[PDB]
């Protein structure tokens, strides 16, 4: 794992994520 | 594969021009009239109009106009069918032969070409110099008048107006001149132009374009002593000439369009024009003298005369007779007096000439004979609607009865020895919220009376409010006796609610025979509708009583009584109700198709359906199932009108521009694929809009079997008033009797020299195929009139079979025999 | 220029053996070719008529097709892409055909035996029986081309009640010939269109209804094996009514990235605030989502744990709802806090993320087939 309690959130939807990598990811699928 | 005979029980009826002049001798005043195919001609008397010789026409009549060129004694009538074939008609008498004979035609159409918005517009110039035709948007078609010109050669001019709304030829003019309005994207407008026959094109009018009012929709030219031309619109009428523009707004015209014209006197000085809604005015033209003898128009005046029937064309006879050309009712004979009546109209009715006008419905009931059938009709529309009861003599005899208020549909119950009608009746708007109706029509004038109560849609219902003057049609289910044909009931339905389908059954192991109602909540917002209902009456002790009401997603088109079970359309289901024990309706089936279940027609198992774009689809209840399989399918684009079962594997339909067609079940069929379609195996130009088909014979059914030569018989009532009649026969004598109309064709004289195989050669604007499976039974039937030695022609070197053996040379008597016998099922 | 064969003639085209999708007449077909054959094949045609077929598959696997498209070329490029070269050729829609023989050549490319399908064209429906003193007034004094004058139901009430008057000579009334007329069922259409998504409709869709038909048609959110349908159809009515029906079908929302899965239908759409169904919220961050508010949703991943913290809905807690396909966002899963909340668990799904669609039947129990009318 990363950080259990999931401090990356998004901005766009409050998505948290456990790594800044996936958060990373997670804002790249919103652009489209 | 398809042998049917097709055969006029009554001609139309229906009056759709009139024009007068001196037609048969320079001397006599004429009234020629235009009944679609027919064409009747008058001779004006001081007490009435006298016939003097009826014709039949292989074509619908599209233009009609008198007209008399430079060194001829009498007028001549210049005539242009729908399919295009223009004629010059001459009178011809000799002792006492009558004969219309061709004095020249020709098929005037242009392969390629939009026909207008307007339709076929013809025009003649007033000194005869040519005729001028629009049939197709962007081009105007002259035929030049010339001694030489026989086969109506013509050549068409360039018109960058390409919305031309009407169009004349100007009077007093030093060329042939045209004036018309037509529209772009600046409204309407009024412009002139001279047509040069030497250059072959249009030069410079005499006043170009002037803006007209929005609605100018009517062109009047004026006679030598005004000149100009008068334009009338939806609020206006004005006249134009040169420089001067005089307009008028007369309150009295504002509240219907004016439809229809007629001069009066021959200078111009009086016009009578007719509206939608019945109304007749006067249109006066004050002159001036104006010194040199120039004569200019001082003002302009309409006056209201009074009502006649809804008038279609208008003519002014002589000494205030005015003939009254009606589609949608009666035409008539009008005197119109000096001095006005108590009531205030200045018009007084002569003589009613009878016209069934639009059969929308029909059936057919043995009332009184108990053995030969009546033919019930639901005539005419608004103040003209009406039934009509049509029988033969025992010629046809009708009796009349007025509704004042459009009828829709009718069925017969033997059980309450009444009819139920479906109608509507126009009621306006009204300031208190209400309506207010225009006259006392059949609903109002009700010995019982009801309304609906408002259930299923009262609490659901959309928010809407119609405002002041917006007309509405008002609904009824009349219970209307056999007998006297009193309105002995009027049940109105809810509001906003259309009732389309209506029959009369006993249904499960109910004895009771009920009335059911199918019908739609048509709201402005809503296009197509999502509710409507299905309404069980009982008619007894002189009251309509509702059984039961079924709601339902859609409208309910149509309705048949199937097996004991309701068989009912709502929007593209067909849905088939069980009579329960409870007195209610009951769901058993549903068949969910590709159409809109419109048309739905049935015999025994097999059900028919077919939409408005003559998609057609044959299902079947398969009992041990208990659910709807479709056996076979024809869906090829075109404007359907009706349709009917003929027998068990053919079905006979109604497509555009006036055709019949017969689609048959497929035999010798291996493949699923090929069972599954309906081949096309019979079309025929009828030349008139079917509307109702009804099985059923207006001669005595014959008790004892005597080898009828035509088996069935399907009645069906048109938009023109006539009633056709269609039957199947055996290949043998479809093939003697399709001989037999290439005989007489050669030796019959057609009016206008117009062909009958291109005349029935089934037509449409995109494609035009030769007749096929159908025998024209006028043309048969016209062989009993005809000369022995044309019958001898016709028979020469022709083989009759009378059945089993003794094939014999055909003789004009076996052969009279043989079309007597034809004459004898209507 | 333009090359067109006769209606109803027989003709004898190519087939790009790398195309598959229907190709509707009108709309364009933009192309990339590698292979030697497809090249060669496409500059033989630019002397020729410019036009090949294009099959409308019933099954692309095995290559099963009955009906299709004419192509015509009008634009070719030889370019250079990614250090490849190949060359880019644009093509347009034009007749539409019957398949009768797929004959397959040497190469991979294949002809095709073909019978042409025309345009079915009809008059008004009233021409026929339209009274000739009436025939005048048939002509309407100019559009009011107002977007509020004509979307309000009054001018369409005075159409109806003029173009349809001789309704009153037939069996049926003016309110049915306004379910086959053109203009009718074109303007039904835009509306619902703009109902679907906000959009300017003057400049996106054609005066023209055999032209609006066919954008429609390539245009709407379905099936291929579907739109097979719309290409069968010969009658521009037709094929506007079939239009307004598989419109009318469109009862459920997808994923509008993958298009794959459905999420929710109509009949679970439901008002928890007096506000409505659908309303426009926004987040800590000032991100406004236009969010539906369904009772159920499926085909979603939930990202995370739930979380209050500036929920829209005081009482529940969101979750970050995804597709199960694309893993595109398509809002949230309310879930609430106390046991007495009325719905207790609910979705809150982003407009924006949705597209609608036809309920498809992916289960071989009940696959009832999408019967559709004209
Ligand atoms: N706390 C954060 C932080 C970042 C992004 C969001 C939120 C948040 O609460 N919402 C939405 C989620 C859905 C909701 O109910 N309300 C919101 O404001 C976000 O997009
Ligand atoms: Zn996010
Ligand atoms: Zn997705």
């Amino acid at each position: 794992g990363g950080r259990g309690e999931r401090p990356f959130q998004c901005n766009q939807c409050g998505a948290s994520f456990t790594q800044k990598g996936n958060l990373l990811r997670h804002i790249k699928l919103h652009s489209g | 594969m398809s042998y049917n005979y097709v055969v006029t029980a009554q001609k139309p009826t229906a009056v759709n021009g009139c024009v007068t002049g001196h037609f048969t001798s320079a001397e006599d005043l004429n009234l020629l009239i235009a009944k679609n195919t027919r064409l009747e001609i008058y001779v004006v008397t001081a007490e009435g109009l006298r016939p003097v010789k009826e014709v039949g026409m292989y074509g619908k009549i599209a233009v009609m106009e008198l007209f008399r060129p430079k060194g001829e004694s009498k007028d001549l009538l210049f005539i242009l069918t729908a399919k295009y074939n223009a004629c010059i008609l001459e009178y011809k008498q000799s002792g006492e032969s009558i004969d219309i004979i061709t004095r020249a035609h020709g098929n005037v159409q242009d392969r390629i070409g939009r026909p207008s918005e307007t339709g076929i517009i013809g025009i003649i110039d007033p000194e005869c110099r040519m005729i001028g035709l629009r049939l197709y948007d962007g081009l105007f078609k002259v035929i030049p008048l010339d001694r030489d010109n026989k086969e109506l050669k013509a050549f068409n001019i360039r018109l960058e107006e390409l919305h031309v709304i009407d169009v004349k030829f100007l009077y007093g003019c030093q060329a042939p001149t045209i004036c018309f309005v037509y529209q772009d994207p600046q409204g309407r407008h009024v412009k002139t132009y001279e047509v040069s026959l030497r250059e072959k094109e249009f030069n410079k009018g005499p006043w170009k374009q002037e803006n007209v009012e929005a609605e100018a929709s009517m062109v009047i030219a004026v006679p030598e002593p005004f000149g100009g031309a008068i334009i009338i619109g939806q609020e206006s009428i004005t006249y134009h000439n040169g420089d001067k523009y005089l307009a008028i707004a007369p309150p009295i015209i504002k509240q219907s369009t004016i439809v229809c014209h007629n001069r009066v006197d021959p200078n111009g000085s009086r016009y009578l024009l007719g509206d939608m809604e019945g109304r007749l005015f006067m249109l006066l033209l004050e002159k001036e003298e104006q010194m040199d003898g120039t004569v200019t128009l001082k003002d302009l005046r309409v006056e209201l005369l009074g009502e006649t029937s809804i008038a279609e064309c208008l003519t002014y006879l002589d000494n205030g007779v005015v003939f009254v050309g009606s589609r949608l009712g009666d035409s008539q004979l009008v005197k119109l007096n000096v001095d006005s009546n108590e009531q205030g109209s200045y018009v007084v009715a002569m003589e009613t000439f009878t016209n069934l006008g639009p059969i929308v419905d029909m059936c057919v009931v043995d009332l009184e004979r108990q053995g030969q059938g009546q033919l019930v009709t639901c005539s005419g529309a608004f103040k003209e609607g009406s039934l009509r009861i049509i029988r033969n003599g025992i010629k046809l005899h009708i009796r009349t009865v007025p509704l004042y208020e459009s009828p829709r549909k009718i069925c017969y119950q033997e059980v309450s020895q009444c009819f139920g009608v479906l109608s509507s009746r126009i009621e306006v708007q009204d300031t208190s919220g209400g309506t207010t109706a225009l006259r006392p029509s059949a609903s109002t004038q009700a010995l019982s009376s009801s309304v609906s109560s408002s259930k299923l849609f009262s609490s659901s219902t959309a928010p809407h409010e119609t405002s002041f003057g917006e007309e509405v049609e008002v609904h009824n289910l009349l219970i209307i006796d056999q007998h006297t044909f009193e309105v002995l009931h009027a049940h109105q339905f809810l509001q906003n609610e259309y009732a389309l389908s209506l029959v009369s059954c006993k249904l499960g192991k109910d004895p009771n025979t009920y009335f059911i109602v199918g019908t739609a909540m048509v709201y402005p917002e809503e296009a197509e509708p999502k509710q409507g209902r299905i309404v069980v009456f009982q008619y007894s002790d002189g009251k309509l009583q509702t059984v039961a009401e079924k709601e339902v997603k859609g409208a309910v088109y149509s309705m048949v009584e199937f097996n004991g079970k309701l068989l009912a359309s709502i929007n593209s289901t067909v849905r088939l109700y069980e009579w329960t024990t409870e007195k209610e309706l009951r769901t058993e089936c549903n068949h969910y198709n590709n159409i809109m279940a419109l048309y739905l027609k049935t015999k025994g198992d097999f059900i028919l359906v077919g939409d408005l774009m003559r998609s057609v689809l044959l299902l079947a209840y398969k009992p041990m199932e208990g659910n709807f399989e479709e056996i076979a399918r024809d869906f090829n684009p075109n404007w359907m009108s009706a349709v009917e079962i003929l027998d068990d594997d053919n079905f006979l339909g109604a497509e555009n521009a006036f055709n019949l067609f017969v689609c048959q079940k497929d035999s010798a069929a291996t493949t699923d694929e090929e069972r599954q379609h309906l081949q096309e195996v019979g079309l025929f130009h009828l030349g008139e809009f079917v509307n109702v088909f009804c099985h059923g014979s207006l001669v005595m059914q014959n008790l004892g079997e005597t080898s009828t030569p035509t088996q069935g018989s399907v009645l069906f009532g048109t938009v023109n008033g006539m009633i056709g009649l269609v039957t199947s026969l055996s290949e043998s004598w479809y093939n003697l009797l399709l001989d037999m109309q290439n005989r007489l064709n050669k030796v019959i004289k057609s009016v206008g020299k117009i062909e009958h195989s291109f005349w029935r050669s089934f037509h449409t604007e995109r494609k035009t195929e030769p007749a096929t499976g159908f025998i024209d039974g006028d043309l048969i039937e016209s062989f009993l009139d005809i000369s022995r030695p044309k019958m001898q022609e016709v028979v020469a070197n022709l083989q009759y079979d009378d059945g089993s053996g003794m094939k014999r040379e055909a003789t004009a008597d076996d052969l009279i025999k043989v079309v007597e016998e034809l004459t004898r099922i209507h | 220029g333009r090359t067109l064969h006769d209606d109803d003639s027989c003709q004898v085209i190519p087939v790009l053996p790398q195309v598959m999708m229907i190709l509707i007449p009108g709309q364009t077909l933009p192309l990339q070719l590698f292979h030697p054959q497809e090249v060669s094949m496409v500059r033989n045609l630019i002397q020729k008529d410019r036009t090949f077929a294009v099959l409308a598959y019933s099954n692309v696997q095995e290559r099963e097709a009955q009906f299709g498209t004419t192509a015509e070329i009008y634009a070719y490029r030889e370019e250079q892409d990614f250090g490849i070269e190949i060359v880019k050729v644009k093509a347009i829609g034009r007749q539409r055909f019957k398949v009768l023989e797929l004959r397959t050549q040497s190469d991979g490319i294949q002809q095709a035996k073909v019978q042409i399908l025309p345009e079915c064209v009809l008059p008004s429906t009233m021409s026929a029986v339209q009274l000739e003193s009436l025939n005048k007034c048939q002509i309407f004094p100019s559009k009011p081309v107002s977007r509020e004058d004509q979307c309000s139901y009054k001018w369409w009430q005075k159409y109806q009640k003029r173009k349809f008057h001789c309704a009153n000579l037939t069996s049926w009334p003016r309110w049915l010939y306004s379910l086959y007329d053109a203009e009718t069922l074109m303007d039904r259409i835009k509306k619902q269109l703009r109902e679907w998504d906000e959009n300017l409709k003057d400049d996106s869709l054609p005066s023209n209804p055999i032209d609006f038909s066919y954008r429609v048609a390539a245009c709407l959110p379905i099936d291929d094996v579907l739109r097979i349908q719309l290409l069968k159809i010969g009658s521009a009515i037709q094929r506007l009514r079939c239009e307004l029906d598989i419109m009318n079908k469109c009862t459920s929302l997808c994923c509008k990235q993958c298009q794959e899965t459905e999420i929710t239908t109509k009949n679970e759409i439901f008002s928890l605030s007096l506000c409505g169904p659908m309303a426009a919220y926004v987040n800590p961050h000032g991100y406004v989502h236009e969010t539906l508010t369904v009772y159920k949703a499926c085909n979603l991943n939930l990202i995370g744990r739930p979380s209050t913290e500036h929920s829209w809905f005081p009482g529940y807690a969101w979750t970050v709802a995804q597709c199960k396909i694309c893993a595109s966002h398509i809002g949230w899963k309310f879930t609430a806090t106390k046991k007495d909340m009325s719905p207790q668990k609910f979705w809150g799904l982003t407009r924006s993320a949705l597209l609608p669609t036809i309920p498809d039947t992916e289960d071989e129990i009940s696959p009832d087939k999408v019967i559709l009318c004209l």
